[PDB]
């Protein structure tokens, strides 16, 4: 394209790609030199530098300083080449049309249409570095719907990026809500259609995308009480065993690869996308801890030509074999022995996960910073697809909700029992209202400034249609 | 004020303190001395492109990139550049071969793009990397993969900055062999510097700069210590300097206790370097600088070569006219000559006329004497033929003198010699002399047209140059008061400049001698006839008879032609 791809991607992406990192260093006692002038010691640390990370416990490098070490370590300036494009997703599907001579691979294949074998080792930049939530309460009702039932529980969650300044050029992805899709759970596991959770969920994210919203992950329990008297679980997830068995690595790599994270550097145009898996079991003490990880890009492509799926034991994803329409290559995941010395091992009846993942670093915002939340709800109306507990969305329960504050007045009021996820959810389900109604309803309820607009919303007709149906209902 | 700096105000402009007094860097244009001439054309090459670029803008060219800087260890390379960069006072990013090269696998490359990617950036910038030898060697010695990916990281960044930059590279290498060849082309280090051994001049303001804060004595002869150092580089001037010291120390020693802790200061008053010191630093020196060929500085007039005037209307003919009147060969474009041969019989003075010659076009002189030429005919020796010119171009005008060449001329070296003889450029005024005793048995191919085909016989001594040699030598010796050499002069025909050299160095031996003795039994201030009468009694012409008439007919032969 004679120079950089031409491309839109979120603001995020754009302003870190903005800065540079450069991380300033002050005279070191080994220097000898002037005042002015830097040896090797003074110079200005690049972002992406491997000893400044693990002196500060950090375990991966931030993609975003990935992407400046690519861009520095080729692609000069004025000359030198016509911008060959840095990064490019892992692709192992065979070429179908090659044609050296040879027909397509059911019946042929060269020595040029043969896909490689595939060396796995663990990755080193995680795009998103720092999953916040905004409110406790938000995790605290899902876990309490595991508490009350028993059963586990299963939800996207729905949230927004931006900068963390904790990490050099680094992200975190802040979660606002979270819907629960409609599933099957039981004791040991959980069951879901996929067509009919995907076709609800695509109105929903329509309807999140008009509050400002977005799907950034999937959170999961896996918690199951002990015997002690008061609350304890088991930590079934440590270093002893596995962190996440091979069905949620395949679960998450399928959901990243239904997520592509749109950029500018690359052939496609898309990499890595920013969708971060949590899951709740429990720290080695009786504490309810949650966790994060998200699949390396390997991973990600890994799955796509089939090519992985679950064990028996936990730990190790099985591996299938060659057939028409999916070519299996020869799997070696490299690892460091303790000698200090990379080692190849042929892994093709089955291989540990830990080499397809990244971890991530959860956490809570300061109990007495700026307060920026969208929503101060996440305790009130039942939420979406509770069915099997007592909590069932329908008429009396808004009445009992929101009839008392709505029929008097109290605009503060009335404005924290307004911005509720589900409330807005499920009275945009009712249809009641106007498009524009929705719209003045939406930007009344998520935003500051408020005032106008809902009195706007008050003294409109289809406010007051709903109100009039809920008094007439029970 | 000076230094770029702007009894307290004096020292802040120089006209906790450990890390200064440590780090006493800023050597400034005041802490060189004797390379005037090399220190100016770095200037020039430096200070120009960075201080005023709108002269090379109005002019509409573009200045030299890189400036590669050569010359034998221990000259102040590395010390020069760094007065250089502190001067222009003008952002520098160091670089040390050694630390570049000593850094895990994918390293270096990443420290050397660092310098020159940050250099860039803070334009004006001048980058020295030192020590270049050590990570771009010659291309057969390593093989190693990582000293070829270093190589080729260097050149991608030399050959990717040359746009609208005030970036100067300067880099400091021991010989100009060393570096890979691929980094002396255009667009790189293409301007390259010599630096050679300082004359006596040079020694002085090197003794002057180094011994201003030791406390000397009164008693002190700095010009004779600098007439006595000879080929001392200022790195062996600094050891002599502290050797001094330490003998001084070792003197005082007698007055103090090492034991005791604290030592007092009226005996640190007392603390006075004196000759005799500085005497025995140079019995205990040991300099190395002419181990190797350097580009010396002559200063030999046409008064230590005595008769042979038509050779030196000959020489003055056929070398001085050329570079001090180019207007007139242009006019009758006239190519001047390319060399000269001296042949005749050993020890008529033709490394003392060649040195003369030298200096009368006041250009600078190269000595590769017959040992030098047979270890690179073996071919083990640091240096080369090739290296020889290259120096030799680098510091032109220059006089290559080879010596005892009949040994090579009797092949590799020969054909070698030849190929640069050829490739040299006519118009630059390098001139080659050839030093040989077997006029037959030297190569014809050497003596073709264009190469040394002038041929030059140097007689024996007559009576009035064995006179004036005689003369010149005791110059340094004192002698009796109303004494006569010519006796000598006539009692010796046949006699070449070292048999008389021999005759006076036995008269000086019988001297001493008698005053060792004398002095012993407890005197002789003078040197009496009889010391001469004997010496001559015990002298002999070092020429044998066969090889004078051979020579004779020899030259005769060629007169006839
Ligand atoms: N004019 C001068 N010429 C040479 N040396 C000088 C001069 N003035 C002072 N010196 C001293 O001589 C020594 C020169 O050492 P220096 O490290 O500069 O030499 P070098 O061989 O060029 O170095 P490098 O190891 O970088 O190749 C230092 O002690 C310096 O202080
Ligand atoms: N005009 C002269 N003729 C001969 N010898 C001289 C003359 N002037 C000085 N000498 C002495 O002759 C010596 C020549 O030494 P050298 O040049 O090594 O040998 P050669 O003369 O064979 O080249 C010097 O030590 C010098 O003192
Ligand atoms: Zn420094
Ligand atoms: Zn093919």
């Amino acid at each position: 394209r004679y120079g950089p791809l031409r491309i839109k991607e979120l603001a995020v992406d754009e302003e870190l790609e903005k800065e540079d990192g450069l991380i300033p260093r002050q005279k070191s006692k080994l220097c000898k030199h002037g005042d002015r002038g830097m040896c090797e010691y003074c110079s200005p640390l690049p972002p992406w530098d491997k000893e400044y990370h693990e002196k500060n416990k950090i375990k991966h490098i931030s993609f975003h300083s990935y992407l400046k070490k690519l861009n520095e370590n080729a692609n000069k300036k004025e000359n030198g080449s016509s911008y060959i494009s840095p990064l490019s997703e892992p692709d192992f599907r065979i070429n179908k049309r090659c044609h050296n001579g040879h027909e397509p691979w059911p019946r042929g294949i060269c020595s040029k249409c043969q896909p490689s074998a595939i060396t796995l080792q663990q990755q080193e930049f995680r795009m998103v570095d720092h999953v916040e939530f905004q409110k406790s309460e938000i995790i605290n009702e899902f876990i309490q719907a595991w508490r009350y039932t028993g059963m586990q529980r299963f939800g996207y969650m729905y949230g927004s990026y931006s900068k963390y300044d904790n990490t050099p050029l680094g992200i975190k992805a802040v979660v606002e809500a979270i819907y629960e899709p409609p599933q099957h759970d039981e004791q040991d596991g959980l069951t879901m259609d996929v067509e009919q959770v995907k076709n609800e969920m695509l109105q929903i994210d329509r309807q999140a995308q008009e509050m400002g919203l977005s799907r950034i992950g999937l959170i999961f329990t896996d918690l199951s009480d002990a015997g002690a008297g008061d609350g304890s679980v088991f930590c079934k997830r440590h270093k002893d065993s596995f962190f996440l068995s091979s069905l949620e690595v395949i679960m998450a790599a399928r959901h990243q690869t239904r997520h592509p994270n749109v950029s500018k550097y690359s052939e496609q145009g898309f990499f890595s996308s920013k969708f971060v898996t949590c899951v709740i079991s429990g720290n080695l003490e009786g504490e309810i801890d949650i966790s994060s990880y998200q699949v390396s890009t390997e991973a990600e492509a890994l799955v796509t030509a089939d090519m992985i799926s679950g064990s028996t034991f936990p730990s190790m994803a099985y591996i299938n074999d060659t057939t028409d329409e999916r070519y299996v290559p020869e799997i070696f995941y490299m690892k460091s022995n303790e000698y200090g010395i990379t080692v190849k091992e042929n892994a093709k009846p089955a291989f540990p996960v830990d080499y397809l993942l990244v971890t991530l670093t959860h956490g809570f915002p300061n109990t007495d910073t700026e307060t920026n939340s969208k929503f101060v709800s996440s305790t009130g109306f039942p939420w979406s697809n509770r069915q099997a507990m007592g909590q069932s969305q329908d008429y009396q329960e808004l009445k009992k909700y929101l009839f008392n504050v709505a029929s008097s007045g109290d605009f503060n009021l009335l404005h924290e029992k307004i911005s509720n996820f589900h409330l807005l959810l499920y009275i945009n389900s009712l249809q009641i209202l106007s498009p524009d109604e929705w719209k003045l309803l939406i930007e009344s309820a998520v935003k500051n400034e408020w005032e106008e607009s809902l009195l706007k919303l008050v003294s409109s007709a289809g406010w007051q249609t709903l109100v009039m149906i809920l008094q007439e209902s029970g | 004020g000076k230094k770029r700096k702007d009894r307290v105000v004096r020292n802040n402009l120089r006209i906790n303190r450990e890390d200064e007094e440590n780090n006493m860097n800023e050597v400034g244009y005041d802490d060189i001395g004797g390379c005037r001439k090399q220190m100016a054309q770095i200037r020039e090459m430096v200070e120009l492109p960075l201080r005023h670029p709108q002269l090379f803008k109005a002019i509409g060219i573009k200045p030299p990139r890189g400036v590669l800087m050569y010359g034998p260890p221990g000259t102040g390379k590395t010390l020069m550049a760094r007065a250089v960069a502190n001067e222009t006072g003008a952002f520098f990013f160091l670089i040390n071969g050694p630390e570049v090269m000593s850094k895990m696998a994918g390293e270096s490359e990443s420290n050397l793009r660092k310098a020159f990617e940050e250099a860039e950036k803070n334009a004006p910038a001048i980058i020295f990397i030192d020590e270049i030898d050590s990570i771009a060697p010659k291309r057969d010695k390593t093989n190693g993969e990582v000293e070829r990916r270093v190589v080729s990281q260097l050149l991608t960044l030399m050959d990717g900055m040359k746009a609208r930059s005030n970036v100067v590279v300067i880099a400091a290498t021991n010989r100009p062999n060393s570096i890979d060849p691929a980094l002396r082309r255009f667009g790189r280090f293409d301007r390259e510097v010599d630096i050679g051994i300082p004359d006596a001049t040079g020694r002085l303001e090197v003794l002057r700069i180094h011994t201003k804060n030791m406390k000397l004595a009164d008693d002190v002869d700095l010009e004779a210590l600098a007439a006595e150092t000879h080929g001392y580089v200022g790195a062996d001037i600094a050891s002599l300097c502290s050797e001094a010291a330490m003998q001084q120390i070792r003197e005082k020693m007698d007055l103090i206790d090492l034991d005791e802790d604290e030592i007092d200061a009226e005996v640190l008053d007392s603390l006075g370097v004196t000759m005799d010191n500085f005497r025995f630093a140079l019995g205990n020196s040991n300099p190395s600088a002419l181990r190797e060929t350097v580009v010396e500085s002559v200063n030999v007039t046409w008064d230590d070569v005595g008769g042979l005037d038509e050779i030196k209307e000959e020489l003055k003919e056929t070398v001085e006219y050329p570079v001090l009147h180019p207007d007139q060969y242009t006019k009758f474009g006239l190519s001047p000559s390319k060399g000269v041969l001296f042949y005749g019989p050993p020890g008529t003075g033709k490394t003392l006329l060649a040195k003369a010659v030298a200096t009368e076009v006041s250009a600078n002189f190269i000595s590769v004497k017959g040992p030098e030429l047979l270890s690179m005919w073996y071919g083990e020796s640091e240096s080369n033929i090739r290296d020889i010119f290259d120096k030799a171009r680098a510091a032109a005008p220059t006089v290559v003198f080879l010596d005892e060449l009949d040994s090579i001329a009797k092949d590799r070296v020969v054909n070698q010699l030849l190929t640069e003889m050829d490739g040299m450029n006519a118009k630059k005024n390098v001139f080659v002399i050839g030093a040989t005793n077997r006029p037959d048995q030297i190569d014809p191919a050497i003596l073709r047209p264009g190469r040394l085909d002038q041929l030059i016989y140097v007689p024996l001594p007559d009576e009035n140059a064995r006179l004036s040699i005689l003369n010149a030598q005791l110059r340094k010796t004192p002698l009796e008061p109303g004494l006569e050499l010519t006796a000598i002069a006539k009692a010796t025909q046949g006699f070449s400049g070292a048999d008389l050299l021999y005759i006076v160095q036995r008269a000086a031996k019988y001297a001493i001698k008698d005053s060792i003795e004398a002095h012993r039994q407890h005197p002789v201030p003078y040197i009496t006839k009889e010391h001469f009468a004997e010496a001559m009694k015990t002298a002999k012409r070092s020429v044998s008879d066969a090889e004078l008439r051979r020579y004779e007919a020899y030259s005769q032969q060629m007169k006839a032609s």
